[PDB]
RNA sequence: AAUAAAAUAUUACUUUGGAUAGUUUAGUUUCCUGGGCGAUGAAGAACGCAAUGAAUUGCGAUAAGUGAUAGGAACAAUAAAAUGUGAAUAUCCAAAAUUUGAAUGCUUGAAAGUAUACUAAGGUAUAUAUGAUAUUCAAUAUCCA
RNA sequence: AAAGAAUUUAAAACAUAUUAGAUUUAUCUGAUGUGUGAGACCGGUGAUUUCUAGUUAAUCCUUUAAUAAUAAGGCUU
RNA sequence: AAGGUUCCUAAACAACAUUACUUGGAUUAGGGUGAAUCGAUCCUAAAUUACAGAUGGAAAUCCUUAAGAAA
RNA sequence: AAAAUGAAGACAUUUUAACGAGUAAGGAAACGAAAUGGCGUAAGGACAACAAAAGUAGUAAAGAUUUAAAGUAAUUUAGAU
RNA sequence: AUAAACAUACUUUGAAUCGGCCAAGUCUGGUAAGCAGGACUGGCGAUGCGGGAUGAACCGAACGUCGAGAUAAAGUGCCAAA
RNA sequence: GAAUAGCAGGAAAGCUAUAACAUGAAGAGAAAACGAAAAACUAUGAGAGUGUAGAAAUACAUUUAGCAAUAGUAUCUUUCAA
RNA sequence: AGAUUUGAGUAUCGUAAGAGGACUCCCUUAACUUAAGCAUAUCAAUAAGGGAAGGAAGAAAAAAUAACAAUGAUUUCUUAAGUAAUGGCGAAUGAAAAAGAAAAAGACCAAGUUGAUAAGAGUGUAACUAAUAGAAAAGCUAUAUUUAAAAGGGAUAAUUUAAAUUGAAUUCAGAACGAAUAUUGAGCCAGAGAGAGUGAAAGCCUCGUCAAUUUAGAUAUAUCUUGAAAAGAAUAUGGUUUAGAAAAGAGUAAAUUUAUUUGGAAGUAUAAAUCGAAAAGGUGAUAGUAUUCAUCAAAGUCUAAAUAUUACAGGAAAACUGAUAGCAAAGAAGUACUGUGAAGGAAAACUUAAAAGAACUUUGGAAAAAGAGUGAAAAGAGCUUGAAAGAGUAAUAUGUGAACGGAUAAUUUAUAAGAAAAAUAGUGGAAUAUGUUAUAAAUAAAGAUGUGAAAAGAUUAGAUAUAUAAGUAGUAUAUUUAAUAAGAUUAUGUUGAAAUUUAUAA
């Protein structure tokens, strides 16, 4: 074998040894400890997006990104000045990628947000906000019958269907229940586009014991486990021919440079 | 085991710093223990030696008592009156003795030994209330567990368990295969020599039976 | 050090002076002067290729042939031919897989304790041989600091809820302790010989199972590792023989035949 | 291990294993790959006969990121789910369920026919088919699925 | 042919030499914590200071040491004196800190020196560049009575 | 001519139409509609691929966001 | 000029001066060098070095009264 | 080399037969019938009086000088000073 | 016909080496050479032993440590066994 | 023992980490573009029985099996070209 | 005469210099060497020379990647990778996105706006100012949302740093030694058996070590108080009346040429000569023009954390060296000594436990010697041991131009092998053999197949409490209710192998 060796040069003053690797785990262990004992939760490591990854090789690999988009805040009903303060990273710098990506990042943060206690800024309990979460409570539980039972009307069919189509895999573990909840699902989705919330929801301010957590993203996990997906075999899947679709996609792309010679001609 | 970092047990250090300690530090060195008399009337093991102080010697050739006349923190020795030598020509000269072979008699104490001798003192009692409170804990905790028992039966006679019940291993088959050639005649040696040791012994019990 | 013996201007003096070619100290004043140089040969000059500090010190092994070492580590164990070969004093003992009550060890915090723990199930024999033959080092180590060596004794392993009970064991001479999980052939077979005596207690005993599994189970505290099968399922080569002499397959042993001196048949009669 | 070398056993033969007539000098023809086409060339030759000049074109900045296309042949399909499932399902047919082998899941973009399936039914999602790979699938009565 | 003076051979003892063996207040390497100098004069150099010192060590005209705080009976080669009314010893402290040196009033070779001002002697200040403020000025440079 | 449901609720680019405040300039700056750009079919529609026979075009590979004409690089001799 | 106590005295001779030494430029210990007029200090000669200026990537080089509200 | 025997004897098993010069060079460790066998220097981890005092040592260590013995040899062992 | 099972066929990895010299019922250049260069074989190198007094190559014969016996080349007046 | 993150014990040692990646499972082409079965065939070959006999071991006849390896083939992927 | 501009002198209050440079940021066009020669290349941001800093420095908030189901400041580590590329396409040189981690943080100038404008600047201080990226001023408003009187003092607690104090158990007994820690016997401590010293080997003699205590120093650590808990203030999306109808870094980007550099190849970066933009524009590494697409928005500044370190200082460790070794240096070592100078640069360890370092006599000019004495022992200061080379003394042997070695014998000397015992006949069983009984030990099971219990959880559906609530079985935590599916681990049935070999006593 042809040997290459980039040893020509001094190779002897380029040597780094890592005898200062069993010291380096003690002493960055040692600060990890003492950022929680300072102020807990700024080790906890501030809650971050689930961003995928990049090229077609990793692209279905979800990975954790670097601060929310300022759309994904809006979206959660976030402050993004309140947002720094609470354990959220913020990336305006990020542009959004997709409905999908706003979604599931959305859904991220109001996961975090129920999650977060936010103990009051001054300790003493005639704090402003402990205080005035005492004087709108009667307005809170006035407000709280409205919400509860108007969302008790409005997901009556839906909640009934899904308890059908529920049982329905059960005793089968079904075409009826499923075409049913789907027509159901149309309408609803149809019923809303036919509508002014919030601009930022409450923050959940109050007074508990102090259970210190190291981190967020590890408690809201990224992805849902993944179990053997199967599916209904009918014949419109067995005449599908996956190599004459491909092949059409790759001959109509090479195709578009005779198309455009022509014309010119 | 020693747990401290800051102190180092290295031979060659610890004899360096022997040999550069100040005079400070050479006296604390320079200690003998109080005599039997002595210990009972002040409560304390041992004290730094000083002038004018009596001895005993306990080890060496002579064993004389005698006033301390020179404490010599350089050479971290001291010396008697008794103990001379003449030096050829008939003049004497005083031989060094280590302090930690002689015992204290009787002390020169002016002002500060009352200090000193008190202060050894409750050092004493306050650890002795320490290590008393210490081994009421763990007697507190053995009786938790084995209240018919005491814990006295720890300083007493221990009587073996005497069952040997036998355990079947596929493996007992192989031990004499699994040795090196070097340790399989060492422990087939062994068998053979312990067997001829109980051989004898048969042989000479069946002749006092006789 | 990477400049010792190479702190010098030193030249060669050439041919014609009928000394030899190898560099000299370069000046006037001193004995020093035109003497030998750097080479490995001279005095006071660097050595034969000077050792480094990047050299090689830690080795790799493969995690499985690691856990593949400890389990006939803690298998030889149990083996008190083996056990007594390694220098363990093991014939008062009741049991060699030992494992005491796991309440027993929950009262230990005394040293005097801990010993009358060992005098209870006999292993003070052990104990007391290392006590009785601690010797000093022979050689230059003394000099570094090592100088007392002593011998192995018992090997207390323990686990999780047995931690108060460690402080107790370790002043004792040559009694070594471990948990259950941080074994390793360090413990198991020091020198290199196997089958260290060792004393287990109730809850480390226990775990054992879930530890390694078994050789149809894989284990749940080492993921990706199960204990092995030996070339041979029963080593024993006594039931193959008695199968065939009884299925009449073997031929009669032979002795060879006392082979004939060669003779002269011209004078030799006989 | 030094005491294993070849110098423990060479000590006492004044030439230490390398000849007296031929020593065993500095260089023995050059420092590295020198005279790959003069007084080495009979070795180039020999064993590397394709080692100078030039072929293909430049890449001036490749993305072999772009290449990237792991592949498994259809005789390797089943085992990305297991012989339990494989069985659990063997007796199945177009109707009702039937496993769906996706393999960008498990890494693989690609998939080639080579070898047998079992005689079951399957519906196989991939990035890319092969010709003879669909055959097979299809044969067996199953279906091929695209992604992304 | 002959003798053993010389010559040669072995052992014991002595001698010249300092190998070998035992030993280490010395090094080497890695790692941990810092990485704390100077115009308020540093690092470096010179000279001087111990009852008897040449080097070395410590120190600076208050000299192998002063005050203060801890410390508790020594030092020693030989004398002396002082000493529980506090000896040795230690210190991120206080006082004091010769000639030089970036060396900075001017000169400096191995050079001894020397000017002005302020407060006969003694002590401070006065180099170059430079920021801010005050102040005295220069230029018809722009206007302008 | 023969086989084909196609997957499922949080949206910005603005091509535009219409107004509001200003500017004269190579003129702009806000906001309100609409489509775009949308995708949840009911045995049958069919988006979609295939086959045949023509006809128009393009055809050795690459310059890595897409094409084009020059140029350059590939492969064989 | 260079040397640096080699000068003088007393005691003493182990080593050193190709024999020896009671001798010594050698060992030990003390003593010794006095300036208004002799010199350095003062002046300039060949030459040499500063502030500001000029040059240079840089270290630094040039200039010595020419370039300066300087001397 | 081939037969025989084989958990441990022991001399690296028993028997029979053939063979044995040698420069450069090769034959790393381990491998019960062992895919050559060994001696020596230093250091590290274990073993060294099996009944609870467990290798030798001020009743004389290491070293040195010699006298004898074992080994084909490398070397080892013991006596005396 | 004869011989051949520790036969036969190898595979992989690698060392050292490619200054050679001698003899002859052989040759070429040369007056010739212990000169220069070749064909076939055997040697020396790498090799001691018995003989040629002595000798790298000649003659016999190739070597574990030995005892006894016939032998090889060649010898049998003395050195020197016969 | 990829960095790295934890555990007991205080430990440059030991143990645990569903993990990026490295080598391999697929190969050809410069590249675009592709991407492997007639569920193989032939020859010789390792092993296992049964019978007879000499007669001690062992030799002959017959039934079966076809691994490794070597060679030759049909077929299949890629290339202008196997 | 006055108002300014510019430039000086002087006074006051400060600032720079020099040391160090291991690590950090840069300037400069070395060569030996490799290429088996050598000239580009390599050595090589390498050596030397030069400048500047800190406890770290540098970099840092996209005119960045990419072509994706997309990312997102800087730094460092793993991988990509000896790959793409570069190269007398020779020798050789050689990255980066993606992906996995350590650590995480963003802010200001200028330009624009507001002008009864603010001791010093009006040739402009100050205030507002960006991804819904036409901002910016004054005043009324609406809706969601944040909020205790900030900062600064004082006290306790907690966490770390330093110092001091404390810190068990034989001052045991016998024998022997110059001397006990060693040896024999009997004990005790241990969260302490790391280590040193001690006439000699010590867990229990001293100092220490494990476990602790006290006092001080810091935290941007929590509590209480000064401190009231109000008035208000703040983020964002809108409406309205006036004001206003903007700006976004120039000898810069880019171009032609040259030179160096780069993996960057029709030019990756820097610089010089010339040239030089903009109703913006840069990049998508094959030069060119065009139209689309994507992604950013240069030419100003700062910024902790993760990273380096062979200066130097203070510590700890070691399969490191043990006085020709390890630093050149184990002693007054960068010393003695050499050179005009830059510079060069060594050697030398050990008496004893303790100097008890002989001390008085005779001979001698003296040094010394002989006695005497100390010491366990002269170990006698040229001092632990004391090898070889070279000598001296004593014993023995040998001899004509070398000496030494080997085989074989002779002589001399030395080493060095033993206390049992015969034949025949009475007496004797005493080691042992055969095989019968009794007893003891050892030797056989690898597996296969039935039935249960089960922690931690997971999923589903109700209830309660708290918080939040978007109009998508509301979400999250905690306590519980009932069920399904699995479950690490664990318990116990059935089956299936003895009859032999040794040992002891008759």
């Amino acid at each position: 074998a042809v040997s290459n060796i980039h040893f020509c040069k001094d190779w002897r003053s380029k040597v780094h040894t890592w005898f200062k690797q069993p010291f380096r785990k003690i002493r960055r262990h040692q600060t990890r400890v003492e950022k929680a004992k300072a102020v807990f939760p700024a080790t906890i490591k501030s809650l971050k997006p689930s961003v995928h990854c990049m090229n077609q090789r990793f692209n279905y690999k979800l990975r954790l990104g670097r601060g929310f988009t300022l759309k994904e805040l809006r979206a959660a009903k976030i402050d993004k000045n309140l947002a720094r303060t609470i354990g959220i990273a913020v990336d305006p710098r990020r542009k959004e990628s997709s409905k999908e990506c706003l979604n599931r990042n959305a859904q991220r943060l109001t996961e975090y947000m129920n999650r977060l206690v936010v103990l009051p800024k001054v300790h003493a309990a005639t704090a402003k906000r402990l205080v005035l979460n005492k004087k709108n409570a009667e307005a809170k539980t006035k407000k709280a019958a409205e919400i509860k039972k108007f969302i008790a009307e409005h997901n009556k069919t839906i909640k009934e269907l899904k308890i059908k189509v529920a049982a329905a895999k059960k005793d089968y573990a079904l075409k009826a229940c499923l075409k049913g909840l789907k027509k159901a699902q149309v309408a609803f989705a149809a019923q809303v586009a036919k509508k002014k919330t919030k601009q930022f929801n409450k923050l959940p301010v109050q007074q508990k014991e102090a259970k210190q957590v190291l981190d967020a993203n590890k408690v809201i996990r990224l992805t849902a486990p993944c179990t053997l997906e199967t599916k209904t075999l009918t014949k419109g899947m067995k005449a599908f021919d996956a190599v004459a679709h491909l092949r059409k996609a790759k001959n109509v792309a090479k195709a578009v440079s005779g198309i455009v010679k022509g014309q010119k001609k | 085991m020693k747990f401290n970092c800051k102190v180092s047990s290295n031979p060659s250090k610890a004899r360096k710093a022997l040999y550069t300690a100040n005079a400070s530090q050479r006296a604390l060195m320079m200690s003998a223990r109080l005599s039997k008399e002595l210990r009972e009337k002040y409560n304390v093991i041992a004290i730094p030696i000083h002038k004018d102080d009596e001895v005993k010697i306990i080890k060496g050739h002579q064993k004389v008592a005698g006033k301390v006349t020179a404490v010599r923190r350089s050479k971290y020795v001291i010396n008697i009156d008794k103990l001379t030598k003449t030096k050829a020509n008939g003049q004497t000269v005083p031989i060094a003795i280590r302090p930690s072979n002689v015992i204290i008699t009787k002390l020169f104490l002016n002002k500060d030994r009352e200090a000193l001798l008190a202060k050894k003192a409750e050092s004493r009692k306050s650890y002795k209330e320490l290590v008393a409170k210490r081994n009421e804990e763990v007697a507190k905790a053995f009786t938790a567990v084995y209240p018919a028992l005491n814990m006295d039966i720890f300083g007493k006679k221990v009587e073996p368990i005497t069952e040997k019940k036998p355990i079947r291993i596929p493996s007992k088959k192989m031990a004499e295969k699994l040795m090196s050639k070097p340790t399989l005649r060492a422990y087939k040696t062994g068998i053979k020599v312990h067997k001829a040791k109980n051989a004898i012994a048969a042989y000479k019990a069946a002749l006092a039976k006789k | 050090s990477t400049e010792a013996g190479k702190q010098h201007s030193a030249i060669s003096w050439g041919t014609g002076r009928a000394v030899a070619r190898i560099p000299r100290i370069s000046g006037s004043g001193s004995g020093r002067n035109g003497q030998g140089a750097f080479g490995n040969m001279t005095r006071k000059g660097h050595m034969f290729s000077p050792l480094k500090n990047f050299r090689k010190w830690q080795r790799k092994t493969p995690k499985q042939m690691r856990r593949f070492a400890v389990a006939s580590c803690i298998a030889a164990s149990a083996v008190p031919a083996l056990v007594s070969a390694r220098g363990h004093h093991i014939a008062g003992v009741p049991q060699i897989p030992l494992v005491v009550n796991s309440k027993s060890i929950s009262v230990i915090k005394k040293t005097k304790q801990a010993v009358y723990l060992l005098k209870k199930i006999n292993a003070y024999s052990d104990v007391l041989k290392v006590i009785a033959s601690k010797t000093v080092r022979a050689g230059q180590g003394k000099m570094r600091g090592r100088k007392i060596k002593e011998r192995k004794g018992p090997l207390v392993v323990y686990g999780n809820d047995d931690l108060q009970a460690v402080k107790a064991f370790r002043n004792i001479p040559g009694v070594d302790t471990c948990r259950v999980e941080n074994l390793s052939v360090l413990n198991l077979a020091p020198g290199c010989h196997m089958g260290r005596f060792i004393i287990w207690t109730e809850s480390a005993f226990k775990k054992l199972n879930t530890i390694f599994g078994t050789q149809k189970k894989m284990a749940q505290g080492k993921s990706g590792f199960r204990i092995a099968h030996a070339q041979m399922a029963v080593p024993d080569m006594k039931r193959v023989v008695v199968a065939a002499e009884k299925a009449k397959l073997l031929r009669a042993k032979i002795v060879l035949p006392k082979v004939p001196k060669r003779a002269n048949p011209l004078k030799n009669w006989a | 291990a030094t005491r294993f070398r070849q110098t423990r056993r060479r000590r006492g033969h004044v030439s230490m294993g390398y000849g007296r007539i031929g020593k065993h000098r500095k260089q023995r023809g050059g420092r590295g790959n020198a005279g790959g086409q003069h007084h080495r060339k009979t070795w180039f030759t020999t064993f590397h006969p394709d080692y100078f000049g030039k072929h293909g074109m430049r890449v001036f900045h490749l993305k072999a990121n772009k290449y990237y296309c792991p592949s498994i042949n259809v005789d390797s399909l089943w085992s990305l789910v297991g012989k339990d499932v494989q069985a659990q399902y063997k007796n199945a047919k177009v109707g009702e369920e039937v496993p769906v082998i996706d393999c960008v899941k498990h890494g693989y973009f690609k998939v080639l026919g080579k070898g047998f399936l079992p005689k079951q039914p399957v519906i196989v999602r991939a990035r890319y088919f092969s010709e003879k790979a669909q055959q097979k699938i299809k044969a067996v009565g199953g279906a091929c699925e695209l992604t992304a």
